[PDB]
């Protein structure tokens, strides 16, 4: 299995980047894709190339660490997985490969392929959480949770925060991430005290961030590593109007460091 | 604190004005469609039912009161939708101007799997904005695209709106041209009749097939209603 | 124990407080399982991902504490030195992984939860960037290793692919309920293995030890297969790994409930192999897990050094020779939220505020030794690369100091250590600059401190003359093959201190005594 | 999972069916007797009903728009009403075969202490399905209980409506059979107007009089207005 | 669906003293069959209307009730039993005075729940 790569090459934030042709002849069927690129980073170390740098933890679609644009689509072009869950058995032989990062004004590019993912951690501090206290807490079946509802929300908490709806909307959005964390935190009773305040931080964080709007194209849904479903922006969207309703205002933007 | 007002804060806020706005600018664009049908009946029709859109209750309602209250809040709400539009198009065009391989693309090879409702809905807009415009000041004022004593400006209590529409759909550009805004305008309403519902938050596992259905079946009729009279204009069938 | 036993209830209702989307009743409360094999169902679980459930609890309260403004983050750094002041652990020197950037840091208290060290082996079920840097410095330093050669191995774990990939994906265990774990009689065999008849199939571990019912112990069961696995019996595409059929149990049960309890584990299988396991036997390789080891701390959470406080994987804790399951993630919420606070507030109450700023001359010597240390790496340009040293150390250390030891191994790869380490130190290469994204260089540091710290844990190994827990050794075990216990001369945490030379650490004896629950 | 396509599976959803489609025929009912009250007023008045029925919306709307929506939403009303209650009929009828003594009767003896709806209902609800068969057949179409050369289609826009029912209750039996219908729908009523607001849920200590009383008020308005039209209509008050 | 020993506190949950006293009229079911008997369409709504008004009026019971109503319903009209014309022989012949106003609770349970899209569940098919 011969491979022809094409793989962004940028060498800092500011240094502008191209793309660079590498070829390799012996590919394992069965091996997935960022041990291709490992072993590619290993032939170019051998040669005296600079290694191309790519951003992998867990190597198993949970942690959220891989960020890949694989033939223009995120994370390859089978769906529901992740970059790192990828293997080489899914292209055929002699096919051209294009690979590149995210691309966002949020996503600033710091290497060849490794861009910065800091805007979500700052979303999510704004008022993305539940204000409780260590020690407080009251007994774990004091308040009952239907077996629908707690399902909703895991299946809208199971959010690896890759960063794949951002970089695959042609806004450049991140409703998919937010609407995700606002439905789980939403679903719950324990979340009732302070959602309507909640979901207007977050939106406003976003709108802060540099990230676009929504144009319900649908494109974040299709690529999410776990299928999370458009409901949940149309759940944001709701608890947004009703909080409009309410004459909620938002709080002040969280300045980074 | 301020209350509704909040909307204009956040971008979702403008999302849902744009919505409101597109519910009454359908509903608008749905009777108008229903209303030009009437030509089909003959001139007489047409007028009487032109003469009667003035005289909405005429012995309870003033001459041309109901008429002008709804020119005004198809004004209001066209002003707000060019606006949240424009808004929201330039708050896109910064959030992926840093980011990209050139000025004019994104990503090297990007394929989109959903629609391309992105180009599709703006350029439709901004057609359908200039198509407004020439409408406005072509049928209702005729002082475009007419040779001089052609266009019969309402005289009293008649219309002469039936010689106008048979008078004007002549020139091959205005005809083409009318059908192309109306082609933008079906993509237009393919998309926006379930955005709107979607911006809302109305929309569900059970109803969402449902409502692209509806949305399908309404920009159809739309569609084909408003690409039937200038064809038959043009070709001969109405005169 | 009974701390960590006693704390586990809080530890729950702050978890379910925190909005955990625990799995619920129909009726609204919450639900329980068995840990296959526990004999209470005491396990509080997500669908799959409980881990990931209270990491996100974590992270939103950490969150909520940076809007505060009261916690200050630094991500995409990683801490390369401590700085220790009067005896007291003082401030770290780390380094900004994006920039290169040297930064010195000076507090009145050090926490380290660096988590476990079981990267050490090039094959584990760890993440990549998993290590050991933080409490190998922290032993250098002065901190005290408890227990280094205590670790946790897993049965079930997809094999490798060939020459290329570390990482090991963790199955469930409760695969091999059936059993059915067999290799072909021959050694090489061509057929497929659905192909191969039941008379023809060398099912060991059913003829070796019948009397357990095919459910033998993780730790006999993975010896077995290791010695399968070395002898040219394996089944893989790099000859390791043993298949573990479901032919047999899909037949006696029905396949839909097979699919309804094992339905994730075969997609995912399907995902990483390729091939589907109700129709292809799966294949099956073991691998380390988890380490018990770590730095030592006494009852207040707090190693030899003064102010320098261990929590989570990274010390020895109370996991003992072996841990149980679903047990270090309710260690490390005890350890972060009900009792590192107490031991720390006495520890800072005991002592003033400020006084020690980073312009003092242990902060200067910690950075130029960093420096130079970085300037070494990057100026050695051999020829082999970091991941070749790295796999090297990995299959020594797999091979001796894995999951059967014995005297004359253990001996054998102390005297091979310190000749990998040289020829690291003389024919290493990494490109790139310090002030760059350089990943190597990072890969170059963990993998000196790897090479550090197995001599180190293989001394331990030698040095425990029983077998317990993790720790099997051949010459103390029962007829059956279990393991056998020395509590008359063993019974006892054994601290290794750094006395500047990686041979001759000296050693502690902190006794064990048991007054409620007596040996057996 | 489909969502309201639920109701069609249990019997509850079924009587919620016929709950809302009952309530559309009280409605048309009720103001189908007012229409025909116009009657007494003269042949002018009846005519001129008659005839602005079809031109509703005729300025805006076309001819016959909304009497062809009404007359569609009335059809798939009346078919899902038979539809739901035929069903409900059978199944009832299903659950006491089995243990009935006898074919004709379950007990030997059942004193009933709260009514007799199951039969006023069930037939009462078969003779309104023949009766509108055949009014519908008599009076709107003409070609049943009329002698040649007596009922006058409508031809252009003028409508001879009074002269149709003038001509139609004449015949003994017919009145007779249109009297039993209306003794038979005043019974439906009566009971349908309380039980639809039962089978919705809108009920409880306070209104439930207050409903009983609306029935009973609904049910004499209309048994008075339909018997008070044919039998003036026979016995020459009306002329 | 509660199971043993993972009941809270008895006093965790309030319940106002009108909505306890209407659970406690509807509850007081002998489960006689009288209503079925004596209903000439032969129906158990009286008896299945009294369940779901006491396991729905009760905090414990709201969770799950949507779904409860249409399996309940939807065994009904599994088990043979008829429809309900809304005669009224139900409530004039139990022995414990069930008002009628409990066949309209579940009537109004069961509209919310054919809103959700609930959909009843598999019959409970006898030994
Ligand atoms: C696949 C798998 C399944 C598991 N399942 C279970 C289970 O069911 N039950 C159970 O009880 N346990 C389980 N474990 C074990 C459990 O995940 C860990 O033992 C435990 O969570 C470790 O706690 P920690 O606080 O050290 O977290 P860790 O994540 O291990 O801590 C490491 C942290 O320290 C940081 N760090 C490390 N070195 C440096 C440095 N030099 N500078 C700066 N920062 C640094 C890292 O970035 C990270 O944030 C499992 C582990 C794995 C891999
Ligand atoms: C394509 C077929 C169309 C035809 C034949 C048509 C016909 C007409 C005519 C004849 C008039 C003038 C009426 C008068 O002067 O009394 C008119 C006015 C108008 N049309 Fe259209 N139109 C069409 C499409 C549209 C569309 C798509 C829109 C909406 C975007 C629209 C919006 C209007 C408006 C706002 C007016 C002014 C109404 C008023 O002043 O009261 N038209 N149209
Ligand atoms: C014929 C009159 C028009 C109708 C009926 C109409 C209708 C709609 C509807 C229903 C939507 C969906 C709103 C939503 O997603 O909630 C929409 C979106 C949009 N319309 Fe219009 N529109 C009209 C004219 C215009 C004009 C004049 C412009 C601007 C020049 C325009 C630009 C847009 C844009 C840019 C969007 C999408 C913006 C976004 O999703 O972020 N449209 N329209
Ligand atoms: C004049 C037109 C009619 C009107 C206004 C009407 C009205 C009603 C109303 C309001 C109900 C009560 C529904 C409920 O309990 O929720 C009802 C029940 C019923 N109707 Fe009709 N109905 C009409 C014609 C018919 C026809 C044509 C039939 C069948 C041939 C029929 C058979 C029934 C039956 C069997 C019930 C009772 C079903 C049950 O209680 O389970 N009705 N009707
Ligand atoms: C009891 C005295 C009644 C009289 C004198 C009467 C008379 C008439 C007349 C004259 C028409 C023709 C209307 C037209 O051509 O525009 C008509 C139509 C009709 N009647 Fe009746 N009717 C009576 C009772 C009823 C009842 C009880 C029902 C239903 C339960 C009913 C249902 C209808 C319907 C559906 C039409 C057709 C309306 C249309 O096609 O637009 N009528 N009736
Ligand atoms: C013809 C009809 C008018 C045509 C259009 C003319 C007006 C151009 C609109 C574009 C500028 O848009 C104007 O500025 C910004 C967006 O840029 C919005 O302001 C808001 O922007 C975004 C949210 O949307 C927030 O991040 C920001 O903090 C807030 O100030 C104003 O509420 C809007 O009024
Ligand atoms: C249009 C006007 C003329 C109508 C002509 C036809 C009238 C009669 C229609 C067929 C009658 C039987 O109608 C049929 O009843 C059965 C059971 O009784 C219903 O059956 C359904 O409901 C019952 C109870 O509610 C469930 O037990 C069953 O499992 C489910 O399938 C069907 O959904 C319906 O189609
Ligand atoms: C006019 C007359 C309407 C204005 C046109 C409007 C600004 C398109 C913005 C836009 C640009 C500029 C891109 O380059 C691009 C690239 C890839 C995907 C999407 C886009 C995109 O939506
Ligand atoms: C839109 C936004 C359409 C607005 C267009 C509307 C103001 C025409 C104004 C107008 C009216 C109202 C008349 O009644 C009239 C009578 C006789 C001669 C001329 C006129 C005339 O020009
Ligand atoms: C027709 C066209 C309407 C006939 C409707 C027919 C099913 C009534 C069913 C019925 C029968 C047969 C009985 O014998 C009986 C005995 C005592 C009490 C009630 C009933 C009863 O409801
Ligand atoms: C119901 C369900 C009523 C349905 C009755 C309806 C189809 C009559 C159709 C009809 C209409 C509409 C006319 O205008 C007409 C004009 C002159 C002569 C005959 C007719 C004629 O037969
Ligand atoms: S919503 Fe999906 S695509 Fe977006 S960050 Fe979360 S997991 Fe990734
Ligand atoms: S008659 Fe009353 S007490 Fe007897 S079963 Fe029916 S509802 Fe229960
Ligand atoms: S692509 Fe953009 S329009 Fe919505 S569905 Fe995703 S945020
Ligand atoms: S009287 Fe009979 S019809 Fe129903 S409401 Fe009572 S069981
Ligand atoms: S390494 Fe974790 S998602 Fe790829």
């Amino acid at each position: 299995m011969k491979i022809t790569l094409k793989i962004w090459r940028q060498k800092n934030r500011n240094t502008p980047g191209e793309f660079k042709t590498y070829v390799m002849d012996n590919v394992n069927p069965d091996m997935s894709f960022l041990e291709m690129l490992d072993v590619l980073n290993e032939d170019l170390m051998s040669r005296g190339e600079e290694p191309v740098a790519f951003d992998h933890d867990c190597r198993e679609g949970i942690c959220g660490m891989c960020s890949l644009m694989i033939n223009g689509v995120a994370h390859g072009p089978k769906n529901a997985i992740t970059t790192c869950q990828l293997h080489m058995r899914s292209f055929k032989d002699g096919d051209t490969i294009t690979v590149e990062p995210w691309r966002a004004s949020a996503f600033p590019i710091l290497k060849d392929l490794v861009v910065d993912r800091s805007a979500f951690d700052r979303i999510i501090q704004a008022g993305g959480y539940i204000s409780v206290s260590t020690g407080s807490a009251p007994d774990a079946n004091t308040i009952p949770v239907s077996k629908v509802a707690a399902d909703r929300a895991m299946d809208a908490a199971a959010c690896i925060g890759c960063g794949a709806c951002v970089a695959a909307c042609p806004n450049g959005s991140a409703m998919l991430f937010t609407a995700a964390k606002v439905t789980h935190l939403a679903l719950l009773p324990q979340g009732q005290p302070e959602r309507y305040q909640r979901v207007v931080n977050m939106v406003a964080q976003a709108d802060f961030e540099g990230f676009g709007n929504c144009t319900n194209i649908g494109e974040c849904a299709a690529v999410c590593p776990k299928e999370i479903s458009l409901e949940t922006i149309a759940q944001l969207n709701r608890d947004l109007v009703m909080a409009a309703l309410r004459g909620i205002e938002p709080n002040t933007p969280i300045v980074p460091a | 604190m301020t209350g509704v007002l909040t909307l204009t804060r956040t971008s979702v806020g403008k999302k849902v004005i744009m919505a409101l706005t597109g519910f009454v600018l359908v509903g608008f664009v749905v009777f108008h469609m229903y209303g030009n049908l009437k030509m089909y009946q003959g001139p007489e029709v047409y007028n009487a039912y032109a003469a009667g859109l003035r005289e909405l209750g005429y012995p309870i309602f003033g001459h041309e009161h109901l008429l002008w209250i709804a020119r005004f809040i198809l004004l209001a709400s066209v002003f707000l939708h060019i606006w949240a539009a424009t808004s929201l198009t330039l708050q896109s065009r910064r959030s992926l101007q840093a980011s990209s391989i050139s000025t004019v693309r994104r990503y090297g090879q990007h394929k989109r799997q959903s629609g391309y409702a992105d180009y599709t809905m703006r350029f439709g807009g901004v057609l359908i904005f200039f198509f407004i415009i020439y409408h406005i000041l072509h049928l209702t004022f005729g002082v475009v695209g007419y040779e001089p004593g052609q266009f019969i400006h309402p005289h009293g209590d008649v219309y002469e709106t039936y010689n106008n529409v048979v008078y004007g759909f002549q020139n091959p550009l205005i005809v083409g041209f009318y059908l192309l805004t109306m082609v933008f305008l079906a993509l237009h309403l393919y998309h926006g009749v379930w955005s709107m519902f979607q911006t809302l938050g109305w929309n569900n596992r059970t109803y969402d097939r449902l409502l692209r259905g509806l949305a399908i079946v309404v920009a159809a009729a739309v569609f084909i209603g408003n690409i039937s009279f200038p064809l038959a204009v043009y070709f001969g069938f109405v005169a | 124990v009974y701390r960590l036993a006693q704390v586990s209830v809080n530890i729950i209702d702050q978890c379910v407080a925190q909005g955990v989307p625990f799995a619920r009743e129909y009726g609204g409360l919450l639900d329980n399982r068995s840990f296959g094999g526990a004999q209470v169902a005491r396990t509080f679980y997500a669908r799959g991902q409980t881990g990931q459930q209270l990491l996100l609890g974590a992270y939103q309260a950490l969150s909520r504490q940076i809007a505060a403004g009261t916690v200050k983050m630094f991500p995409r750094t990683e801490m390369l030195d401590l700085v220790v002041v009067d005896g007291r652990a003082r401030g770290i020197i780390t380094r900004d992984m994006v920039t290169g950037k040297i930064t010195r840091y000076a507090a009145d208290a050090v926490v380290l939860a660096t988590g476990g060290y079981g990267n050490v082996f090039y094959l584990s079920t760890n993440a990549k960037g998993c290590n050991a840097t933080a409490i190998w410095r922290a032993h250098r330093r002065g901190a005290f290793f408890g227990n280094p050669c205590f670790t946790q191995i897993h049965p079930t774990c997809i094999p490798v692919s060939g020459e290329y990939q570390s990482k090991l994906t963790l199955m469930s265990e409760s695969l091999r309920n059936d059993g059915r774990i067999w290799v072909p009689k021959k050694k090489g065999d061509t057929r497929r293995p659905q192909d191969i008849p039941e008379s023809e199939r060398d099912y060991y571990l059913e003829e070796r030890y019948p009397s357990f019912g095919n459910l033998v112990p993780r730790d006999i069961a993975s010896r077995a297969a290791k010695q399968v696995c070395d002898e040219g019996r394996g089944v893989g595409p790099g000859g390791l790994g043993v298949y573990l059929d479901f032919a047999d149990a899909i037949k006696r049960l029905g396949r839909q409930k097979i699919a309804e309890r094992y339905g994730n584990l075969f997609d995912m299988y399907k995902q990483i192999t390729g091939e589907d396991p109700y129709e292809t036997p799966m294949r099956i390789y073991p691998a380390v897990h988890y380490t018990m080891g770590g730095l030592w701390v006494d009852y207040n959470l707090q190693s030899t050094i003064p102010g320098l406080f261990v929590i989570g994987e990274a010390n020895f804790s109370d996991h003992g020779a072996n841990r149980l399951g679903a047990s270090a993630l309710m260690q490390g919420l005890a350890d972060g939220y009900f009792i590192l606070p107490y031991t720390i507030a006495n520890f800072l109450a005991q002592v003033k505020p400020g006084g020690v700023s980073i312009d003092r001359p242990e902060f200067a010597e910690a950075e130029a030794e960093i420096n130079q240390r970085i300037q070494r790496l990057l100026s050695i340009r051999g020829k082999r690369t970091v991941d070749s040293f790295h796999r090297e150390l990995g299959k020594l250390m797999w091979d001796k100091c894995g999951m059967a030891r014995n005297a004359a191994g253990l001996r054998e790869a102390l005297q091979r250590i310190p000749e990998i380490r040289a020829e690291f130190w003389e024919n290493v290469n990494v490109p790139g600059e310090a002030n760059d994204l350089n990943q190597a260089l990072e890969k170059a540091g963990r993998v000196a401190d790897f090479l550090e710290l197995a001599e180190l844990m293989c001394l331990d190994a030698l040095h425990r003359e029983e077998s317990c827990g993790g720790h099997f050794r051949e010459e103390y075990q029962t007829p059956d093959g279990e393991a056998l216990r020395n509590d008359e001369q063993f019974s006892y945490v054994a601290a290794w201190e750094f006395t500047g030379d990686l041979a001759k650490p000296r050693l502690h004896k902190e006794p064990l005594v048991f007054e409620y629950v007596k040996p057996t």
